[PDB]
């Protein structure tokens, strides 16, 4: 925990959107400024979510530095969610902080993936395709999240994620482009 | 003296359905022929569309209605309801301008309130709207919606004109026509979401429209003066006002500032409910419904 870049913000109301409805636009737009526009000391954590309660939003917790993620308050990439949210700046954080635990990873539920993969794979049909292949063992990772469609279909698709325990040790560097701990210690004030 | 059994109040600012239709930059001044937009579905049996690569713009196309004089109703069974009602209307007609409703109207207008989830994730917004006699055109605009802020009010130079016109519209002063129209700049090879029906994308043929009433609703964001919170922004005039998207219903009526109290107050026995809700109060007269008993 060798940075202090903490930025809270808070949200904004509008008619025109629900919790999914503006959370497939923040997928949209924070994923490639996390990708085309880049940087590894730039990120986001997960402070302040619940399992049952299903708590996704519900406020400003980003990681940044006073260069790399310097420019999250003078950025006209995220301009348009003038109707719905703002945003903050990073602070001077004390000695003593936490680290919390999370993940943006893909959880797969497929309990025909062995029939689709045998396709290409094995040549097990769907006949015969029921002797030893996982048929419950593709659990579904149930969690808050918005619905991004894509060309599939309209319909909001769940977001799963995995949580983390709370640890008193940091670890300062890079995790994954989505911001969850996939080798560091993500953030969690 | 008692309630209304019926009541049936009509609308005002109805649009037409907004098609929507492709294209490119530099040809906006051109786009009298312009092409449109395609429907098609995929791999469940859903329906999901698509811009081509040669186009990051989406257009919009509509047409506006005033009527005037909207306090007189059209349908009642007591005739001494309407001899109470003339005074109440009469008394919020002519105490003070209607320019208050006309601002919240005309900046929606000029705003992206009508392109909702038409500049999620965009850069450059860009609004024309039309004054129509006749054949031609004769009081033009070209509006913005980067300078006003979608949750506040605070007027410019534009909307006094445009406020001006539309209150000499709903008094009786003057029928008004408007065009409201639109141009986006979406994404090249970017997803649409048009309306449904209660998958199936609602889809005018060869042409993809989404319905009246999400324009007529959107022009219309003039509730600021609900109860719990007022730094939110503006939701949509409602007599028992629920809403999905926020989720909370705003104006309960287990407690008394609901339409149906209100209206009972400020119209029969002549006691006045707040100079912070009377443009309420007219907003609700200006959506209509039935009122009864």
């Amino acid at each position: 925990m060798a940075m202090d870049h903490y930025l809270d913000i808070r949200l904004r109301p509008d008619p025109e959107f629900p919790p999914a409805q503006l959370m497939s636009v923040l997928f949209g737009k924070l994923h490639q400024a996390l990708v085309a526009q880049g940087g590894d000391r730039i990120g986001v954590s997960f402070p302040d979510l619940d399992e049952s309660r299903s708590r996704l939003g519900e406020r400003l917790r980003i990681h940044a530095s006073a260069d790399d993620l310097r420019a999250l308050l003078a950025r006209p990439w995220l301009e348009g969610l003038r109707d719905h949210l703002q945003f903050g700046e990073p602070a001077v954080v004390p000695h003593p902080t936490p680290y919390r635990q999370v993940s943006r990873v893909q959880a797969k539920s497929n309990p025909e993936r062995l029939r689709r993969r045998l396709m290409r794979r094995h040549d097990l049909s769907e006949e015969e395709a029921r002797k030893r292949i996982p048929d419950t063992v593709a659990r579904a990772l149930d969690l808050p999240f918005v619905t991004l469609r894509s060309q599939s279909t309209g319909q909001h698709f769940r977001l799963f994620i995995r949580h983390g325990p709370l640890q008193v040790t940091a670890e300062e560097g890079g995790f994954t482009c989505y911001g969850l701990s996939k080798g560091g210690f993500v953030p969690w004030f | 003296l008692s309630t209304a059994s019926v009541l049936a109040f009509e609308r005002k600012l109805d649009p037409s359905d907004a098609l929507m239709s492709a294209g490119a930059w530099a040809q906006r001044d051109a786009s009298q022929e312009w092409p449109a937009v395609t429907v098609r579905e995929k791999s469940q049996t859903v329906d999901v569309a698509n811009l081509p690569s040669d186009a990051d713009t989406l257009k919009v196309r509509f047409t506006l209605r005033v009527l005037g004089g909207a306090g007189t109703p059209s349908a009642c069974n007591d005739a001494a309801y309407r001899d109470k009602l003339l005074q109440t209307v009469a008394t919020y007609v002519n105490d003070q301008g209607f320019a208050e409703l006309a601002r919240r109207y005309a900046h929606n207008l000029a705003n992206a309130r009508f392109l909702w989830r038409n500049r999620v994730g965009a850069e450059a917004v860009e609004v024309r709207i039309n004054h129509i006699r006749q054949g031609e055109v004769a009081r033009a605009w070209r509006f913005d919606a980067l300078a006003i802020g979608l949750r506040d009010f605070k007027a410019d130079a534009e909307l006094d004109a445009l406020a001006e016109l539309i209150a000499s519209g709903l008094s009786g002063s003057g029928h008004v026509l408007l065009e409201v129209v639109a141009f986006a700049r979406i994404g090249d090879g970017q997803e649409v979401f048009p309306s449904q029906e209660l998958k199936t994308l609602y889809s005018v043929r060869d042409a993809a429209a989404i319905h009246s009433q999400k324009i007529g609703n959107a022009l219309r964001t003039i509730d600021t003066w609900y109860p719990d919170e007022d730094g939110l922004g503006p939701i949509a005039v409602e007599p028992y006002g629920s809403v999905t998207s926020q989720g909370k219903a705003y104006r309960q009526p287990k407690q008394k500032l609901d339409f149906y109290t209100l209206l009972d107050n400020w119209v029969l026995r002549d006691e006045a409910p707040a100079v912070e809700q009377q443009h309420y109060v007219i907003a609700n007269l200006i959506r209509g419904g039935v009122f009864g008993e």
